């Protein structure tokens, strides 16, 4: 969410 | 085998901005 | 950490990120110590006590990583597990004795620049450096203050003597933990916290120059407290039960 979408 | 030598750091005989401060305590 | 400091690139090539899928969120730290095992906490995988009971299929690993929320695209790498194996007698129950388990990788990883294994510790280098008033430095993406780094952080913390450490905690303490920080009346500080977990404690070999991890980032009550300290699994002592599993799959 604060993270970056991944593969 | 060759754990605990990092490439940037070890292997290049560049030492960080802290470590000396562990060798010291030693 | 706290009273911590951004990492150097490539500090520490060993820290991995314990990442779950469903929801995408940091669950803890953890190492590479070869080229498809790691290690953590096993508390980051189990604790009944709030309803945690991850998976092999519930997670995934980022090892590379410097920036803790992104993408590093060309750097980090993900990857699956084929199991989860937790130290049999981990004690979740009381005091978190035993707070170790080992993770296998689907595939194993290419090392490179970012990534690379730290050392188990042997016999006689914890005999020389497990001694109080050495130091050691931990890392980790975890809360800033007893909030969230952009980098990963860093910190050194000298070695706590048992007695001291044993006279801060209403918990029982064992032969498997060691504690770490500054005594109140050092002027300096600084911790481990919460989302630390999993994260190693190691130390440079003044003979050999490689760097070992020494502990797991286990517990703490409160970050960053005076006549307070951070406990570590200590990984010599559980060395045995390591290779066992290691030699077994
Ligand atoms: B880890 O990130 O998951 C975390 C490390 C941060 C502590 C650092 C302080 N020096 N460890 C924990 O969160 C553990 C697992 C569950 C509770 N816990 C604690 O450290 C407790 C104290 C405790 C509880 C049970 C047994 C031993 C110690 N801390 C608090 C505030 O509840």
């Amino acid at each position: 969410g604060d993270f970056e979408e991944i593969p | 085998a060759d754990c605990g030598l990092r490439p940037l750091f070890e292997k290049k005989s560049l030492e960080d901005k802290t470590e000396r401060e562990l060798l010291e305590s030693y | 950490i706290v009273e911590g400091s951004d990492a150097e690139i490539g500090m520490s090539p060993w820290q991995v990120m314990l990442f779950r899928k469903s929801p995408q969120e940091l669950l803890c730290g953890a190492s590479l110590i070869s080229d498809r095992w790691v290690l953590t906490a096993a508390h980051c995988l189990l604790y009944p006590p709030w309803d945690k009971n991850f998976t092999e299929n519930d997670l995934l690993v980022r090892i590379g990583k410097h920036s803790r929320t992104r993408y590093e695209r060309n750097i980090e790498k993900i990857s699956m597990l084929e199991k989860i194996y937790i130290h049999p007698r981990y004690n979740w129950r009381e005091n978190l004795d035993r707070d170790i388990a080992l993770m296998k990788l689907k595939k194993p990883v290419a090392f490179s620049d970012y990534i690379h294994p730290v050392c188990l510790p042997d016999r006689e280098t914890a005999a020389s450096l497990l001694q109080a008033g050495y130091k050691g430095r931990v890392t980790g993406w975890g809360n800033l203050k007893e909030g969230q780094p952009s980098v990963l952080q860093v910190v050194n913390l000298p070695i706590v003597e048992r007695p001291v450490c044993k006279d801060s905690t209403r918990i029982r303490i064992t032969d498997n933990m060691f504690c770490a920080g500054y005594k109140p009346d050092e002027g300096k500080r600084g911790d481990a916290c919460e989302g630390d977990s999993g994260g190693p404690f190691v130390m440079k070999s003044p003979f050999n120059n490689r760097w070992y991890q020494m502990g797991i980032v286990s517990w703490g009550e409160g970050c960053d407290r005076d006549g307070k300290y951070g406990f570590y699994t200590h990984v010599f002592r559980l060395k045995k039960w390591i290779q066992k599993v290691i030699d077994q799959f």
